[PDB]
């Protein structure tokens, strides 16, 4: 089989793309490496850290925990890109963010949560919902975690941050990916037959 | 903005904790701050214009040719005083803004994160920089932690600029 | 993400001149009761558990459709979800409370989660009954002097109910 | 279409077209393009516009969704998917002519008597419209809330 | 482990900078705390042995049950009694070693980090160590504002138990 | 993201046919003047930081709002980032004039950047003004001869200046 | 899309770079090849319905078993011959195009990227194509280095067959 | 990552035991010279600029074999690459010092930069002499008193070198 | 090391692909260039050493204050001079390895890389380089294209400088 290439698609003007001639403050993600031999504390602030980006705080109950991984990656078994990839690929993942929304938005959820960026535009959704299709979700999280674009931001022991949210000149930056993309949308909302309306106001 | 009050909760956020006695110990040391340096802050403001025009003075003391060249970087005209002036007026007010913020966070948004490469377009040496800051370390007059501090703000800038 | 020094610092620096002296004398005063502001800081943060099981249990026995199955805080996840999403909210406002300005609170909650209770289905009238019983029973736990000295909280009450009501409103 | 009851309006008093109605003749011509993108997001936003909205008649009059009713089920409030769709037809018709004929011609007159057959109380129905006109308008800009919402108002009034 | 300097340092490091003035701030703050900590500790541990006792007694007499019934969990036997007043001075130490190292990190990482899973594994109730927790932040007899942060870190092990 | 000689394969590819030899005779002469667009592209290249210094140096003695406090330009880091801004532009200006299309220089900057500083704040009547004149100022730098064999460049400064415009109207 | 003018422009970005001297000798050699090549792939234009007819009849002529089975891939009816013959002169058109392009970018795009996978899922061998190339490659008459490179580009399209 | 205080707490932990008195009489006298060792760290710190370009200007005057074309340092990339290394040795040393721990000092540098050098081929002899220099110019830099009240930096002049020395031979 | 026949393998490794017309297109281009380029090479060898002298005579001459004001930044001892005239013939060196090698690549790896960081820390003023790099690209006496594609090299030293 001939592998068939990713689609082309256009790039956007996102503040990631320029170089920032910015002085670290109070606003700069703070960076979670393993390089730093880090303690038996800083371990657990990390894999929180790892947690947090990949399924939002709301998902960090004690049964989607991954205690097999975090032994792995606490012995040095695995670098901090793997963890990452074994998170986004594990079972509570999956079932709670792919099964409830479609490729294209479940596309854009990971380049938020993995690239630490937003999609240029929707073709570049439509360009990785094929990849999604063809290869299923492990295979996509293999070739977003092996792109350049994932080199040369994290490496193989750098936790993923949403990068450059907040200009240095401003107190008001970009909503956090959590927020602007929630774990399903309207679409698998209407499907649920939940909240929107669930009263019937009063007898009179 | 790397000011304490922000990092701490920058610090509880990132960690997703509620705040502890760590953050307490950083407040009611960055009060012992304050407490000396908004009075510190407002001397310099009292001192400022002629701390300016000194530092401007001792400036084209050390470097005499840039009074002399012609050429828009250089001071040799009047609007090249005018805007000289003025950056060292923005470098004093920066000093008094990480005086009362208690930290190095607005000299570092508004000054740092750019002057390389603006002194590197505009062939402007940074040690003319370097000489005004000196001159106002030296003759702002203030006594004892207030002093040391503000001579760290300053020291700062300078490690920052070469 | 700003501080009150960095408030005023950004401010004077829009003015384009040195902070004015009424300004410093604010400051002042702001560092003498920034301490104060602090204690009903750490008050209301050593009973955040307590806040937030009283508050969803105030909520769940007044609003009964929430537990009722089909309900949006019915499931086992999504109730805990529930209780997450409120101890958020609160520590937010501790920070906000905290750094004595709103604008962390904005920044970390406010423009986003409107939204985001709207995509999912989530009612924003409920969460925003139940931020303002959990507010209320926070100033109702801060203004209590058990084993402190005899003080003055009353503009910090102000400023708590303030942000409280900031963070009510703007989840609507 | 705007000209045709123009027509008709024109045919009783036996005249010509006047000039005061042929620039709207001739107005309606120019803004041709900006109606049809706009009854092409209706077009193609369909699915979305009737599904959350039929539950915004289920919230506010659970009546119909109770047993022993009209549209009762898994296959009879998919009739009400199989019966709002022609009310979200009609409108992109009403808004390419340019007027309410393409729904007086379709949905209005014998409704009265449909809706008895049939059994459902037209109301009921009717604020399944209104309530999807709150919802169209989500769509449509801070322009074009107007004027697509001027032909639902003519279907809110013909129901009521 | 938590700890401000520790933490003060992290934060330099991740921002790839040096020390600042905020982290002297840190410092003065940290010394102002120990200053009464390091005394405040030495009292608790002074007392230590009657306020677990106490708090044994207190968490006996609110819960009776735990002694009647028979079960490996519960301290109806003498073993049981070792082991639960053992658990008490734990949770005493840890207070103690939190008022020595100035943040909540020693508690964090000998007690909180596991005790969840513990506890359900266990079938321990955490309402138990609440009560005896209480039972010492009421008990422990300090003035003043090193008994204000004795209590929040005895309410802070609260708030991470339930 | 394509060339001349791209650009005429995808229009023959589209009308599914050879190519015409019009196109081939177009295309033989563009071959032999692509060397007198590109020496001019270098002569254009090699004076870039003088091209972006003297226009943001005209442009911030004529609009001295920018450089006022509370300016869009007025702080040194967005000062930095407005001069990183022109010399993008520039840069992407040479690339298209490199491969002889403006597809290029749609492709990587017009259809965001215009969205990019109505976000930001940023007026984009400076920007155009500044765009403007440094593309004056580049054919300026272009047209003069100063040990360069004489030769009509008429047709290669009505596509630079058309690059330019362009930018500068995308830009708004 | 792989012509030398575009992937020296995404070298120059991906570096983040302006262009160098480097970007001009691939101009200068490119316009080298091109002087030549235009006329080359008008001549190409000029014999193409000979060269592809010629082609066909030799494809008919190593393969004979293909005008002989009944079969929709294979060309015993008319259909098949309209059908075969088009897409030789969609091969032969392909190549016009690398030739003006000046690179194989064109037949990259256009024929290479799915080759495989259609061949496999409509029982075409790709040995036809080789046939055909190897006869267009052999009869198009040109000479000297615009022979040598038309070759270079059929070579191409036939490693990139099998 | 180890405090003073954290060391004392992981001892007594792995003791089991409480804290014992004459540990809590050195905490307290390390209380009371912590600021002794935080004013002689921040007149380190104000001259850290200073203190790397002399350290490396004695350094290839001494060794101008560096400098040489082949050498090691000598490329313009490597010899800034050669300024941070010294650098960030400087500051982990003034971050070690801060802790008063050489904990942090091992923990990030110390393990694996042996390694790197041997694997990069940078000459650990010179890096080595490099960092004695600096420490030493470091430490008479701490030792002058300018407008400070007089204390004593003497029981830090041995902590300072301690570091300096665990690093020269860790760099070896 | 960004050189024509370098980067062309780059990028035919990262496409993943074999070598095309493009590369070979390339290859011509890049032979027609060194076949005026390596004598051009020669040449300026052969001129080098009063090309260094006359660059620093011209920056002792424009910028005169360098040679009067003590300091070891200045060249106003014998050691500055030795060190300084040593640089000026860094910079003519690495001009002609870009001659030799075809592209802006040796002197992006051997000067430009930290240039920036070594001025900053050294107190050097690049506008010394950038008007010793104007005097040889006005005296080298050169001809032709070699000439230009020699000033080529010059600016981009002098656009890398400021
Ligand atoms: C006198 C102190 C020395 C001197 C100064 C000089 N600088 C410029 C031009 C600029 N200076 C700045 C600096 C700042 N802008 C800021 O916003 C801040 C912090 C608040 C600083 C430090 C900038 C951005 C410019 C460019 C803007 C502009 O061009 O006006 C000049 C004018 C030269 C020029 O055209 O670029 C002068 C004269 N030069 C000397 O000779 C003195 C030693
Ligand atoms: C209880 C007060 C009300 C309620 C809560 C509720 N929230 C969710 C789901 C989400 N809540 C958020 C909110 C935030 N995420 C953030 O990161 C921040 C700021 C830092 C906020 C405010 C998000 C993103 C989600 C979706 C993803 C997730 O795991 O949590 C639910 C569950 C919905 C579900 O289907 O899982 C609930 C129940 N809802 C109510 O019923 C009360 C009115
Ligand atoms: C507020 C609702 C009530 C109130 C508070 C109040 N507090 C003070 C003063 C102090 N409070 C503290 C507390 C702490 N300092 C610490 O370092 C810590 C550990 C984190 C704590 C808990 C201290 C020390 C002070 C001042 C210094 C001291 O007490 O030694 C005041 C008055 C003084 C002030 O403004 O700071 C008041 C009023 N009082 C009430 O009546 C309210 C109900
Ligand atoms: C000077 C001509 C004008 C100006 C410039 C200005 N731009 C910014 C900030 C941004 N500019 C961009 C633009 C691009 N990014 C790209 O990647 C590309 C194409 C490859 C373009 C055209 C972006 C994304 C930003 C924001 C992120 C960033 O670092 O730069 C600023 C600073 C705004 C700030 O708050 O930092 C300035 C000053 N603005 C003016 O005032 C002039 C009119
Ligand atoms: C898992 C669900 C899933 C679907 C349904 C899906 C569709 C899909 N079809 C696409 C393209 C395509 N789809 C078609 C199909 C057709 N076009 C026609 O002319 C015919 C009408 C029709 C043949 C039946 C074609 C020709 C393209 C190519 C468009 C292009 O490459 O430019 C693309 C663009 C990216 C790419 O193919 O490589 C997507 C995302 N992707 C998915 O992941
Ligand atoms: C240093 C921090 C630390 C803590 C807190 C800790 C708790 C702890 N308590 C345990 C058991 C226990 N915990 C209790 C305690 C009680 N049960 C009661 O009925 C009383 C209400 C309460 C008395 C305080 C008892 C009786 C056991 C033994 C039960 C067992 O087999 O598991 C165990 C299992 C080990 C064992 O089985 O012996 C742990 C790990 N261990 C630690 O290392
Ligand atoms: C990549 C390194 C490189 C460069 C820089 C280069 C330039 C270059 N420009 C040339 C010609 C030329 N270049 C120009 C350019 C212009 N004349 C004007 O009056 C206009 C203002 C301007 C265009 C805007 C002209 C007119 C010629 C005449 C010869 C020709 O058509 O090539 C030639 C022909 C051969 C020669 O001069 O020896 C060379 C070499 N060749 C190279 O290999
Ligand atoms: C522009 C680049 C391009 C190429 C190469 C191309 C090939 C191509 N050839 C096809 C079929 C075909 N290909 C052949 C060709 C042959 N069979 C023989 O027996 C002969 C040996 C040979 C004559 C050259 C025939 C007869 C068909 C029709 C068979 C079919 O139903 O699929 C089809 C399927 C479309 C269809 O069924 O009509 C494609 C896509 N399409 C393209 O767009
Ligand atoms: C946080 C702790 C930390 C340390 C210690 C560290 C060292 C370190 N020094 C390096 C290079 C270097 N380090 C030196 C330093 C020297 N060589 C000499 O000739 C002198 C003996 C000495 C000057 C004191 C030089 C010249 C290089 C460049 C090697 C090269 O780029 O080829 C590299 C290779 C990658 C690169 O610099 O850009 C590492 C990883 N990195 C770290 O992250
Ligand atoms: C983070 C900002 C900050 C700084 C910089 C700071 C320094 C500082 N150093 C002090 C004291 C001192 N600092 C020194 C330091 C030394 N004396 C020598 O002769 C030695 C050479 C040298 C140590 C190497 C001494 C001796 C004292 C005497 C008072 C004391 O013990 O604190 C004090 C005591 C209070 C005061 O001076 O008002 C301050 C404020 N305080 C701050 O808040
Ligand atoms: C191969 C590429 C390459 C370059 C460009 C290079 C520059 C370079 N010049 C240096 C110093 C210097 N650079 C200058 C140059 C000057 N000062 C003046 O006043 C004159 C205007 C100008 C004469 C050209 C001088 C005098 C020094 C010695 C000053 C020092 O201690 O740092 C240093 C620091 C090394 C040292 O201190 O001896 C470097 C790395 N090194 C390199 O390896």
């Amino acid at each position: 089989m001939v592998p068939l290439p990713l689609l082309s698609y256009t790039t956007t003007s996102f503040n990631t793309r320029v170089a920032g001639y910015e002085v670290p403050g109070d606003e700069q993600p703070q960076i979670y490496t393993a390089e730093n031999m880090p303690s038996g504390s800083e371990w657990d602030t990390l894999i929180w850290a790892a947690y947090r980006q990949i399924f939002s705080e709301h998902q960090m109950l004690k049964s989607n925990r991954q205690t097999f991984l975090e032994s792995q990656l606490k012995f040095g078994q695995i670098t901090v890109r793997d963890f990452i990839g074994g998170l986004a690929t594990s079972a509570p993942f999956l079932e709670r963010n792919y099964q409830t929304n479609s490729n294209y938005r479940f596309a854009e959820m990971c380049v938020q949560r993995i690239l630490g960026r937003d999609v240029y535009n929707e073709r570049e959704k439509i360009a990785w919902s094929i990849v999604i299709a063809n290869k299923g979700p492990k295979g996509f999280i293999e070739e977003l975690l092996n792109s350049d674009e994932y080199l040369d931001n994290f490496g193989y022991d750098t936790v993923p941050y949403q990068r450059r949210r907040v200009l240095p000149q401003r107190n008001v930056g970009e909503t956090p990916f959590n927020l602007k993309t929630p774990r399903y949308n309207e679409y698998h909302r209407t499907q649920l037959g939940f909240p929107q309306v669930i009263w019937q106001t009063s007898v009179r | 903005m790397k000011t304490p009050l922000t990092e701490a909760v920058s610090i509880a956020d990132s960690q997703g904790r509620f705040l502890s006695s760590t953050e307490i110990q950083v407040a009611f040391g960055r009060f012992r701050q304050a407490k000396a340096g908004l009075e510190a802050a407002k001397a310099l403001t009292s001192k400022a214009d002629s701390l300016i025009s000194g530092a401007a003075q001792a400036v084209y003391n050390k470097f005499p040719y840039t009074t002399q060249m012609q050429g828009p970087n250089y001071a040799a005209d009047q609007r090249g005083k005018d805007k000289c002036a003025r950056d060292i007026g923005y470098y004093l007010r920066m000093v008094t803004y990480c005086l009362i913020a208690g930290g190095t966070g607005p000299m570092d948004e508004y000054l740092i994160a750019g002057i390389d490469e603006i002194n590197r377009t505009f062939e402007l040496s940074p040690s003319w920089y370097i000489e005004a800051l000196k001159y106002i370390k030296a003759n702002h007059g203030l006594s004892g932690d207030a002093a040391v501090e503000a001579n760290s703000y300053l020291d700062y800038a300078i490690n920052a600029l070469s | 993400m700003f501080d009150a020094f960095t408030k005023v610092v950004s401010q004077a620096d829009t003015r384009g001149e040195m902070l004015s002296t009424a300004q410093i004398d604010a400051l002042s005063q702001m560092v003498a009761e920034s301490n104060k502001r602090l204690d009903s800081v750490n008050r209301i943060t050593s009973n955040a558990s307590t806040i937030v099981s009283n508050a969803a249990r105030s909520l769940f026995a007044e609003q009964p459709q929430l537990i009722a199955p089909g309900g949006n805080a019915y499931t086992s996840r999504r109730m805990a979800a529930c209780l997450r999403d409120m101890e958020i909210i609160l520590r937010y406002v501790t920070y906000a409370v905290f750094a004595g300005d709103a604008s962390v609170l904005e920044d970390r909650c406010l423009n986003g989660l409107r939204e985001t209770y709207l995509a999912l289905g989530t009612p924003g009238s409920s969460v925003a009954v139940g931020v303002g019983k959990m507010k209320e029973a926070a100033l109702a736990i801060v203004n209590d002097p058990a084993g402190i000295t005899p003080g003055d909280c009353s503009a910090l009450a102000s400023e708590i109910a303030g942000y409280f009501d900031r963070a009510a409103a703007a989840v609507s | 279409s705007i000209v045709t009851k123009s027509i008709v309006n024109a045919d009783a008093e036996a005249r010509y077209l006047s000039p005061g109605e042929l620039d709207r003749i001739k107005s309606f011509v120019t803004s041709g393009e900006r109606r049809v993108r706009i009854a092409e997001t209706m077009t193609g936003a369909r699915e979305r516009i009737i599904k959350e909205a039929g539950n915004q008649l289920f919230q506010k009059r659970p009546d119909v969704v109770s047993p022993g009713g009209n549209a009762y089920g898994e296959e009879m409030t998919a009739t009400c998917l199989r019966d709002l769709d022609y009310y979200l037809r009609l409108i992109t018709y009403g808004i390419v002519a340019g007027d309410v004929t393409p729904i007086e011609e379709i949905g209005v007159v014998g409704v009265r008597e449909m809706y008895k057959s049939l059994g459902t109380p037209i109301e009921a129905v009717a604020e399944g419209v209104r309530a999807m006109k709150s919802v169209a308008t989500s769509l449509l800009s801070g322009e074009d809330a107007a004027e697509a919402g001027a032909y639902f108002d003519y279907l809110i009034g013909a129901m009521s």
